[PDB]
């Protein structure tokens, strides 16, 4: 009557028929939760046994994708931050992961708009300037070059002659603008301030 | 599951009750086999209801609860009705090894190795049979006895003893040793 | 398993086993471990560079 | 309940452990044997200062080549020198800062790096570009890499944050083994020459010594008191030194399944950051957290020589494969070889 | 299903009406199934009939288009990657090739997104620095010029006088075909190293 193999569920105003076990990507689901009956729902669209759940379908659209495909790509004019607030709704810590991976991406790819950018300075003397921007790492783009004084070795060609000031997108934080801190890393940093 | 973090609640309300009324239980029901049952008997009656008592408690109660509940189990039943049970008239250890019985051997001897003051009060019962035994053979026995009954006569005396003692109490260090010194005892005899 | 302290009775049987193989695994007194010791250092205190005058150019950061 | 019960089970295990280990132990040979030749105390020169990172630097590891020192700076720097003639044969920036640890392969022409950043950096020193593409980039960690650590070209193990010294198969970037079992973090580990045992110094002060061709561990050496900075195995194996941050270094030997012997050092009470041996294995350099290290006798107990000259504390030290010489990852941003 | 000269697909819930004809170029694809009437695809759906496939419609688009007309159009507002992902599910080698060709094109004009970006350093005074600053390649940028001292005089008309760093955007190539090295590459590699 209204469950099979195959279930149709009604996202939005449009039904999708999907495998039970396509669309439980966790069981904490609450999608797969809605699967089965349950005496609690009430609420439901009885004329073509679908079950009524209220979610736009535009963002369960990446959330689907992911879990048919095992892969997730959110669409550069979709917001990926839809796509999240869809896993936070559905409980998905999987989806969880992966909206924060494209976030991340994301950023790299905003990371002109304000998000952190890396940069890095690089040492180089004279001879091997050539050398270590020609083998400057790729995914890395070559900012600035500024010449020194000599320490040591005449004027020219010193081990600290030149330094080089590169940058990367993606910012170095394993997330965002915010990511969930640890104690002994503060520990070591304090102990390498001082 | 209510104990939380700890034990408190699994602890409290029913694990030591349980252990201290199957220890009181344990007591009487071997206090009234004992009354009841011979030797033989109440060795495969006991032991059936041991078996009985850990098929259940294994039913309903965990494996941390094992440790106490095995130690209650052996010290109520097998610890405290015990130096009976190594002899009395028309049964006992060195009555029953007279009478060639090899499995009830092996019944009394597996259900008293869970506790090592069985097998100990076991071995001074055999060594004390022993004793007899050798005693009785270096004394020369009906009309004269030949040099092959007496002096060599503790050699078959010995390997009879260790054809029963591996066919009873198998062979554990303990009962070797105890059967070793009992044959170096009466060697002075020849 | 929480209510047994986090199922804190994992780390007494890792400790068994702890136990087994350091029984298992033969223990070598100090002094002889030590004389072993001694004779592979010095057999090869020569070889310990080290150890030794190193010239202006056998080593390859005098080069 | 019964779980103090086994917990009372795991001490008196331990009680036994502890008299196997005295019943094994002896008077210690190598000590009251002190008619051997003096050690001295040697003038350490340094030949080549590396001036080329000019942040502190925090880990650093010869390659397998021993020409190549892979010394990272924590501002998310590599510096891949070429210690034969201070130059610098890459220069590689780090997708994240605050760097602790750095390993070259016995590929020779893979790196690696682990940061706060939870992802183990593997970098391809070598391509048909001929830049420094990075080779793979290991997620999956749930805490810090600690250290990190070069098994195989493919096989790596990253002692890494939240308890964890997984072994990581480097080509699927997945862990190929899980160990674990330590209560503390795991941020020390060894590389013995048989190249099939670690022992993992974790924050717990365990020494456990972790059989890579199992999922379980083979021996756990204690009788610290601190958490270990840095292990070093013999140029045998037999034996690892071992330093935490107490005024003490220690020798654990495996024979002898015990704690060797200790080098007590009451004229430096600094905590012992780095711990390494000599090509013989008889000079034990130690690194300390005051600006000058130092080198005592493996065999006598005493100091070999000073390692002076420093204008801030070494976090890492590497001998020379050729013991021509110890490079000293220092923080005063020069690493100086010491011929 | 239903028995007709086109199919119509369940492509994510959404109606694809295509002609069996068309879906007949890539057997080697899941789609050369869907369209089989008899019973070597059976599926339906019961509001329609259509047969069902748990693949995105959003990278259907450009895959269907050239398996139509033979030639991809990937829409410049969709990732190419997620264009490679579906091309990849229909494992149509050609059209990876192309999906690739178009990634690099990305990266290429992308290549301040982390991809490949080269960069080199030459080496001349005033005189052969405005030659070749005029006669600079076309796809190479100007990036920075620097003075170097000069032990001649203090300033121009020595041969240490001016580096100029400049770069071009350098199209990444997806990995599992590019940046394969050689025995002997690596052995003059190695040889050139000192």
């Amino acid at each position: 009557g209204s469950v099979s193999k195959w279930v149709r569920l009604n996202v939005g105003g449009t039904y999708f028929l999907t495998t039970r076990q396509t669309l439980c990507r966790d069981p904490k689901s609450f999608l797969y939760r809605l699967c089965q009956a349950d005496p609690d729902l009430d609420s439901d669209k009885d004329e073509t046994g679908a079950y009524l759940i209220d979610r736009d379908p535009t963002y369960f659209g990446p959330v689907l994708n992911y879990l048919r495909h095992g892969k997730l790509v959110i669409n550069k004019d979709l917001a990926e931050e839809g796509v999240l607030e869809e896993a936070e709704f559905y409980n998905i810590t999987s989806l969880i992961k992966l909206v924060k991976d494209k976030i991340r991406e994301r950023d790299s790819k905003t990371s002109q708009v304000p998000v952190k950018h890396v940069y890095r300075v690089l040492q180089c003397q004279e001879e091997e300037l050539t050398q270590m921007v020609s083998t400057m790492s790729d995914g890395w783009k070559f900012e600035q070059l500024v010449s020194i004084g000599s320490s040591y070795n005449y004027g020219n060609e010193d081990q600290a002659e030149f330094l080089c000031v590169v940058s990367k997108e993606l910012h170095n934080t394993p997330y965002g603008t915010a990511s969930e801190p640890s104690e002994k890393a503060k520990i070591l940093q304090e102990r390498g301030s001082r | 599951i209510l104990g939380l973090e700890g034990r408190s609640v699994y602890e409290e309300d029913f694990e030591a009750p349980f252990l201290e009324m199957s220890a009181e239980f344990f007591q009487m029901e071997s206090q009234k086999f004992l009354a009841e049952n011979s030797a033989s008997v109440y060795i495969k009656k006991v032991e059936a209801r041991i078996n009985e008592e850990i098929e259940r408690v294994m039913h309903c109660l965990d494996k941390s609860t094992e440790e106490p509940i095995v130690k209650v189990v052996e010290r109520e039943l097998i610890s405290k009705h015990m130096k009976t049970i190594v002899e009395m008239e028309n049964s006992g250890l060195v009555h029953m090894l007279k009478n060639g019985k090899t499995e009830d051997l092996g019944c009394m001897y597996k259900l008293f190795s869970r506790v090592p003051n069985g097998l100990k009060t076991m071995c001074e019962c055999m060594s004390s049979y022993l004793r007899e035994q050798g005693k009785a053979l270096v004394s020369e026995e009906g009309e004269g006895k030949n040099p092959v009954d007496y002096i060599q006569g503790l050699l078959d005396l010995k390997s009879r003893f260790d054809r029963f003692l591996l066919e009873s109490f198998n062979n554990d260090r303990l009962f070797k040793q105890t059967i070793a010194g009992d044959f170096e005892y009466f060697l002075n005899l020849n | 398993m929480a209510s047994n302290n986090t199922a804190s009775i994992a780390q007494a049987r890792k400790l068994v086993e702890q136990l087994k193989m350091e029984a298992n695994i033969d223990r070598i007194k100090v002094s002889k471990a030590a004389a072993d010791l001694m004779a592979y250092c010095e057999a090869h205190a020569k070889e310990d560079p080290l150890l030794t005058p190193v010239p202006a150019s056998e080593n390859p950061f005098r080069e | 309940s019964e779980l103090d019960q086994l917990r009372q089970e795991a001490e008196q295990l331990k009680n036994q452990i502890r008299d196997a280990r005295k019943a094994c132990a002896d008077a210690t040979l190598s000590q009251i044997t002190n008619n051997i030749d003096p050690v001295g105390r040697i003038q350490m020169r340094t030949r080549r200062t590396l001036r080329g990172h000019l942040a502190k630097i925090y880990a650093m590891h010869w390659g397998t080549d021993s020409r190549l020192l892979v010394s990272a700076s924590q501002d998310g720097k590599l510096i891949i020198w070429d210690s034969y003639t201070t130059n610098k044969v890459h220069a590689i920036p780090l997708r994240s800062s605050w760097v602790m640890t750095c390993a070259y392969a016995p590929s020779g022409n893979y790196v690696a790096c682990g940061g706060l950043d939870n992802i183990c950096s593997i970098y391809n020193l070598k391509t048909r570009e001929g830049n420094v593409r990075v080779s793979r980039e290991l997620a999956g960690h749930t805490g810090y890499l600690s250290c990190c650590r070069f098994l195989d070209d493919n096989q790596i193990v990253t002692s890494s944050g939240d308890t964890t010294c997984a072994l990581w198969d480097i080509e699927t970037g997945q862990q190929t083994t899980t160990f674990t079992g330590h209560t503390g973090d795991v941020m020390s580990l060894s590389l013995a020459p048989d190249t099939r045992l670690f022992v993992s110094g974790a924050c717990d002060a365990s020494a456990k010594l972790w059989d890579v061709r199992e999922g379980m561990c083979r021996q756990t050496f204690t009788g610290h008191e601190s958490d270990i900075n840095a292990i070093c195995f013999f140029p045998n194996g037999n034996a690892f030194a071992t330093g935490s941050d107490d005024a003490t270094c220690r020798l654990f030997d495996l024979r002898a399944d015990q704690e060797l012997m200790t080098y007590s050092h009451d004229n430096i009470i600094c905590g012992i950051t780095s711990v390494s041996f000599s090509k013989s294995g008889r000079l034990l350099l130690a690194g300390y957290d005051d600006f000058n290290c130092n080198v005592w006798d493996a065999l006598k107990a005493d100091r070999a020589g000073v390692l002076a000259g420093h204008d801030n504390r070494v976090s890492c030290l590497g001998v020379t494969d050729d013991g021509m010489a110890v490079a000293t990852g220092s923080w005063d941003s020069f690493l100086k070889i010491w011929n």
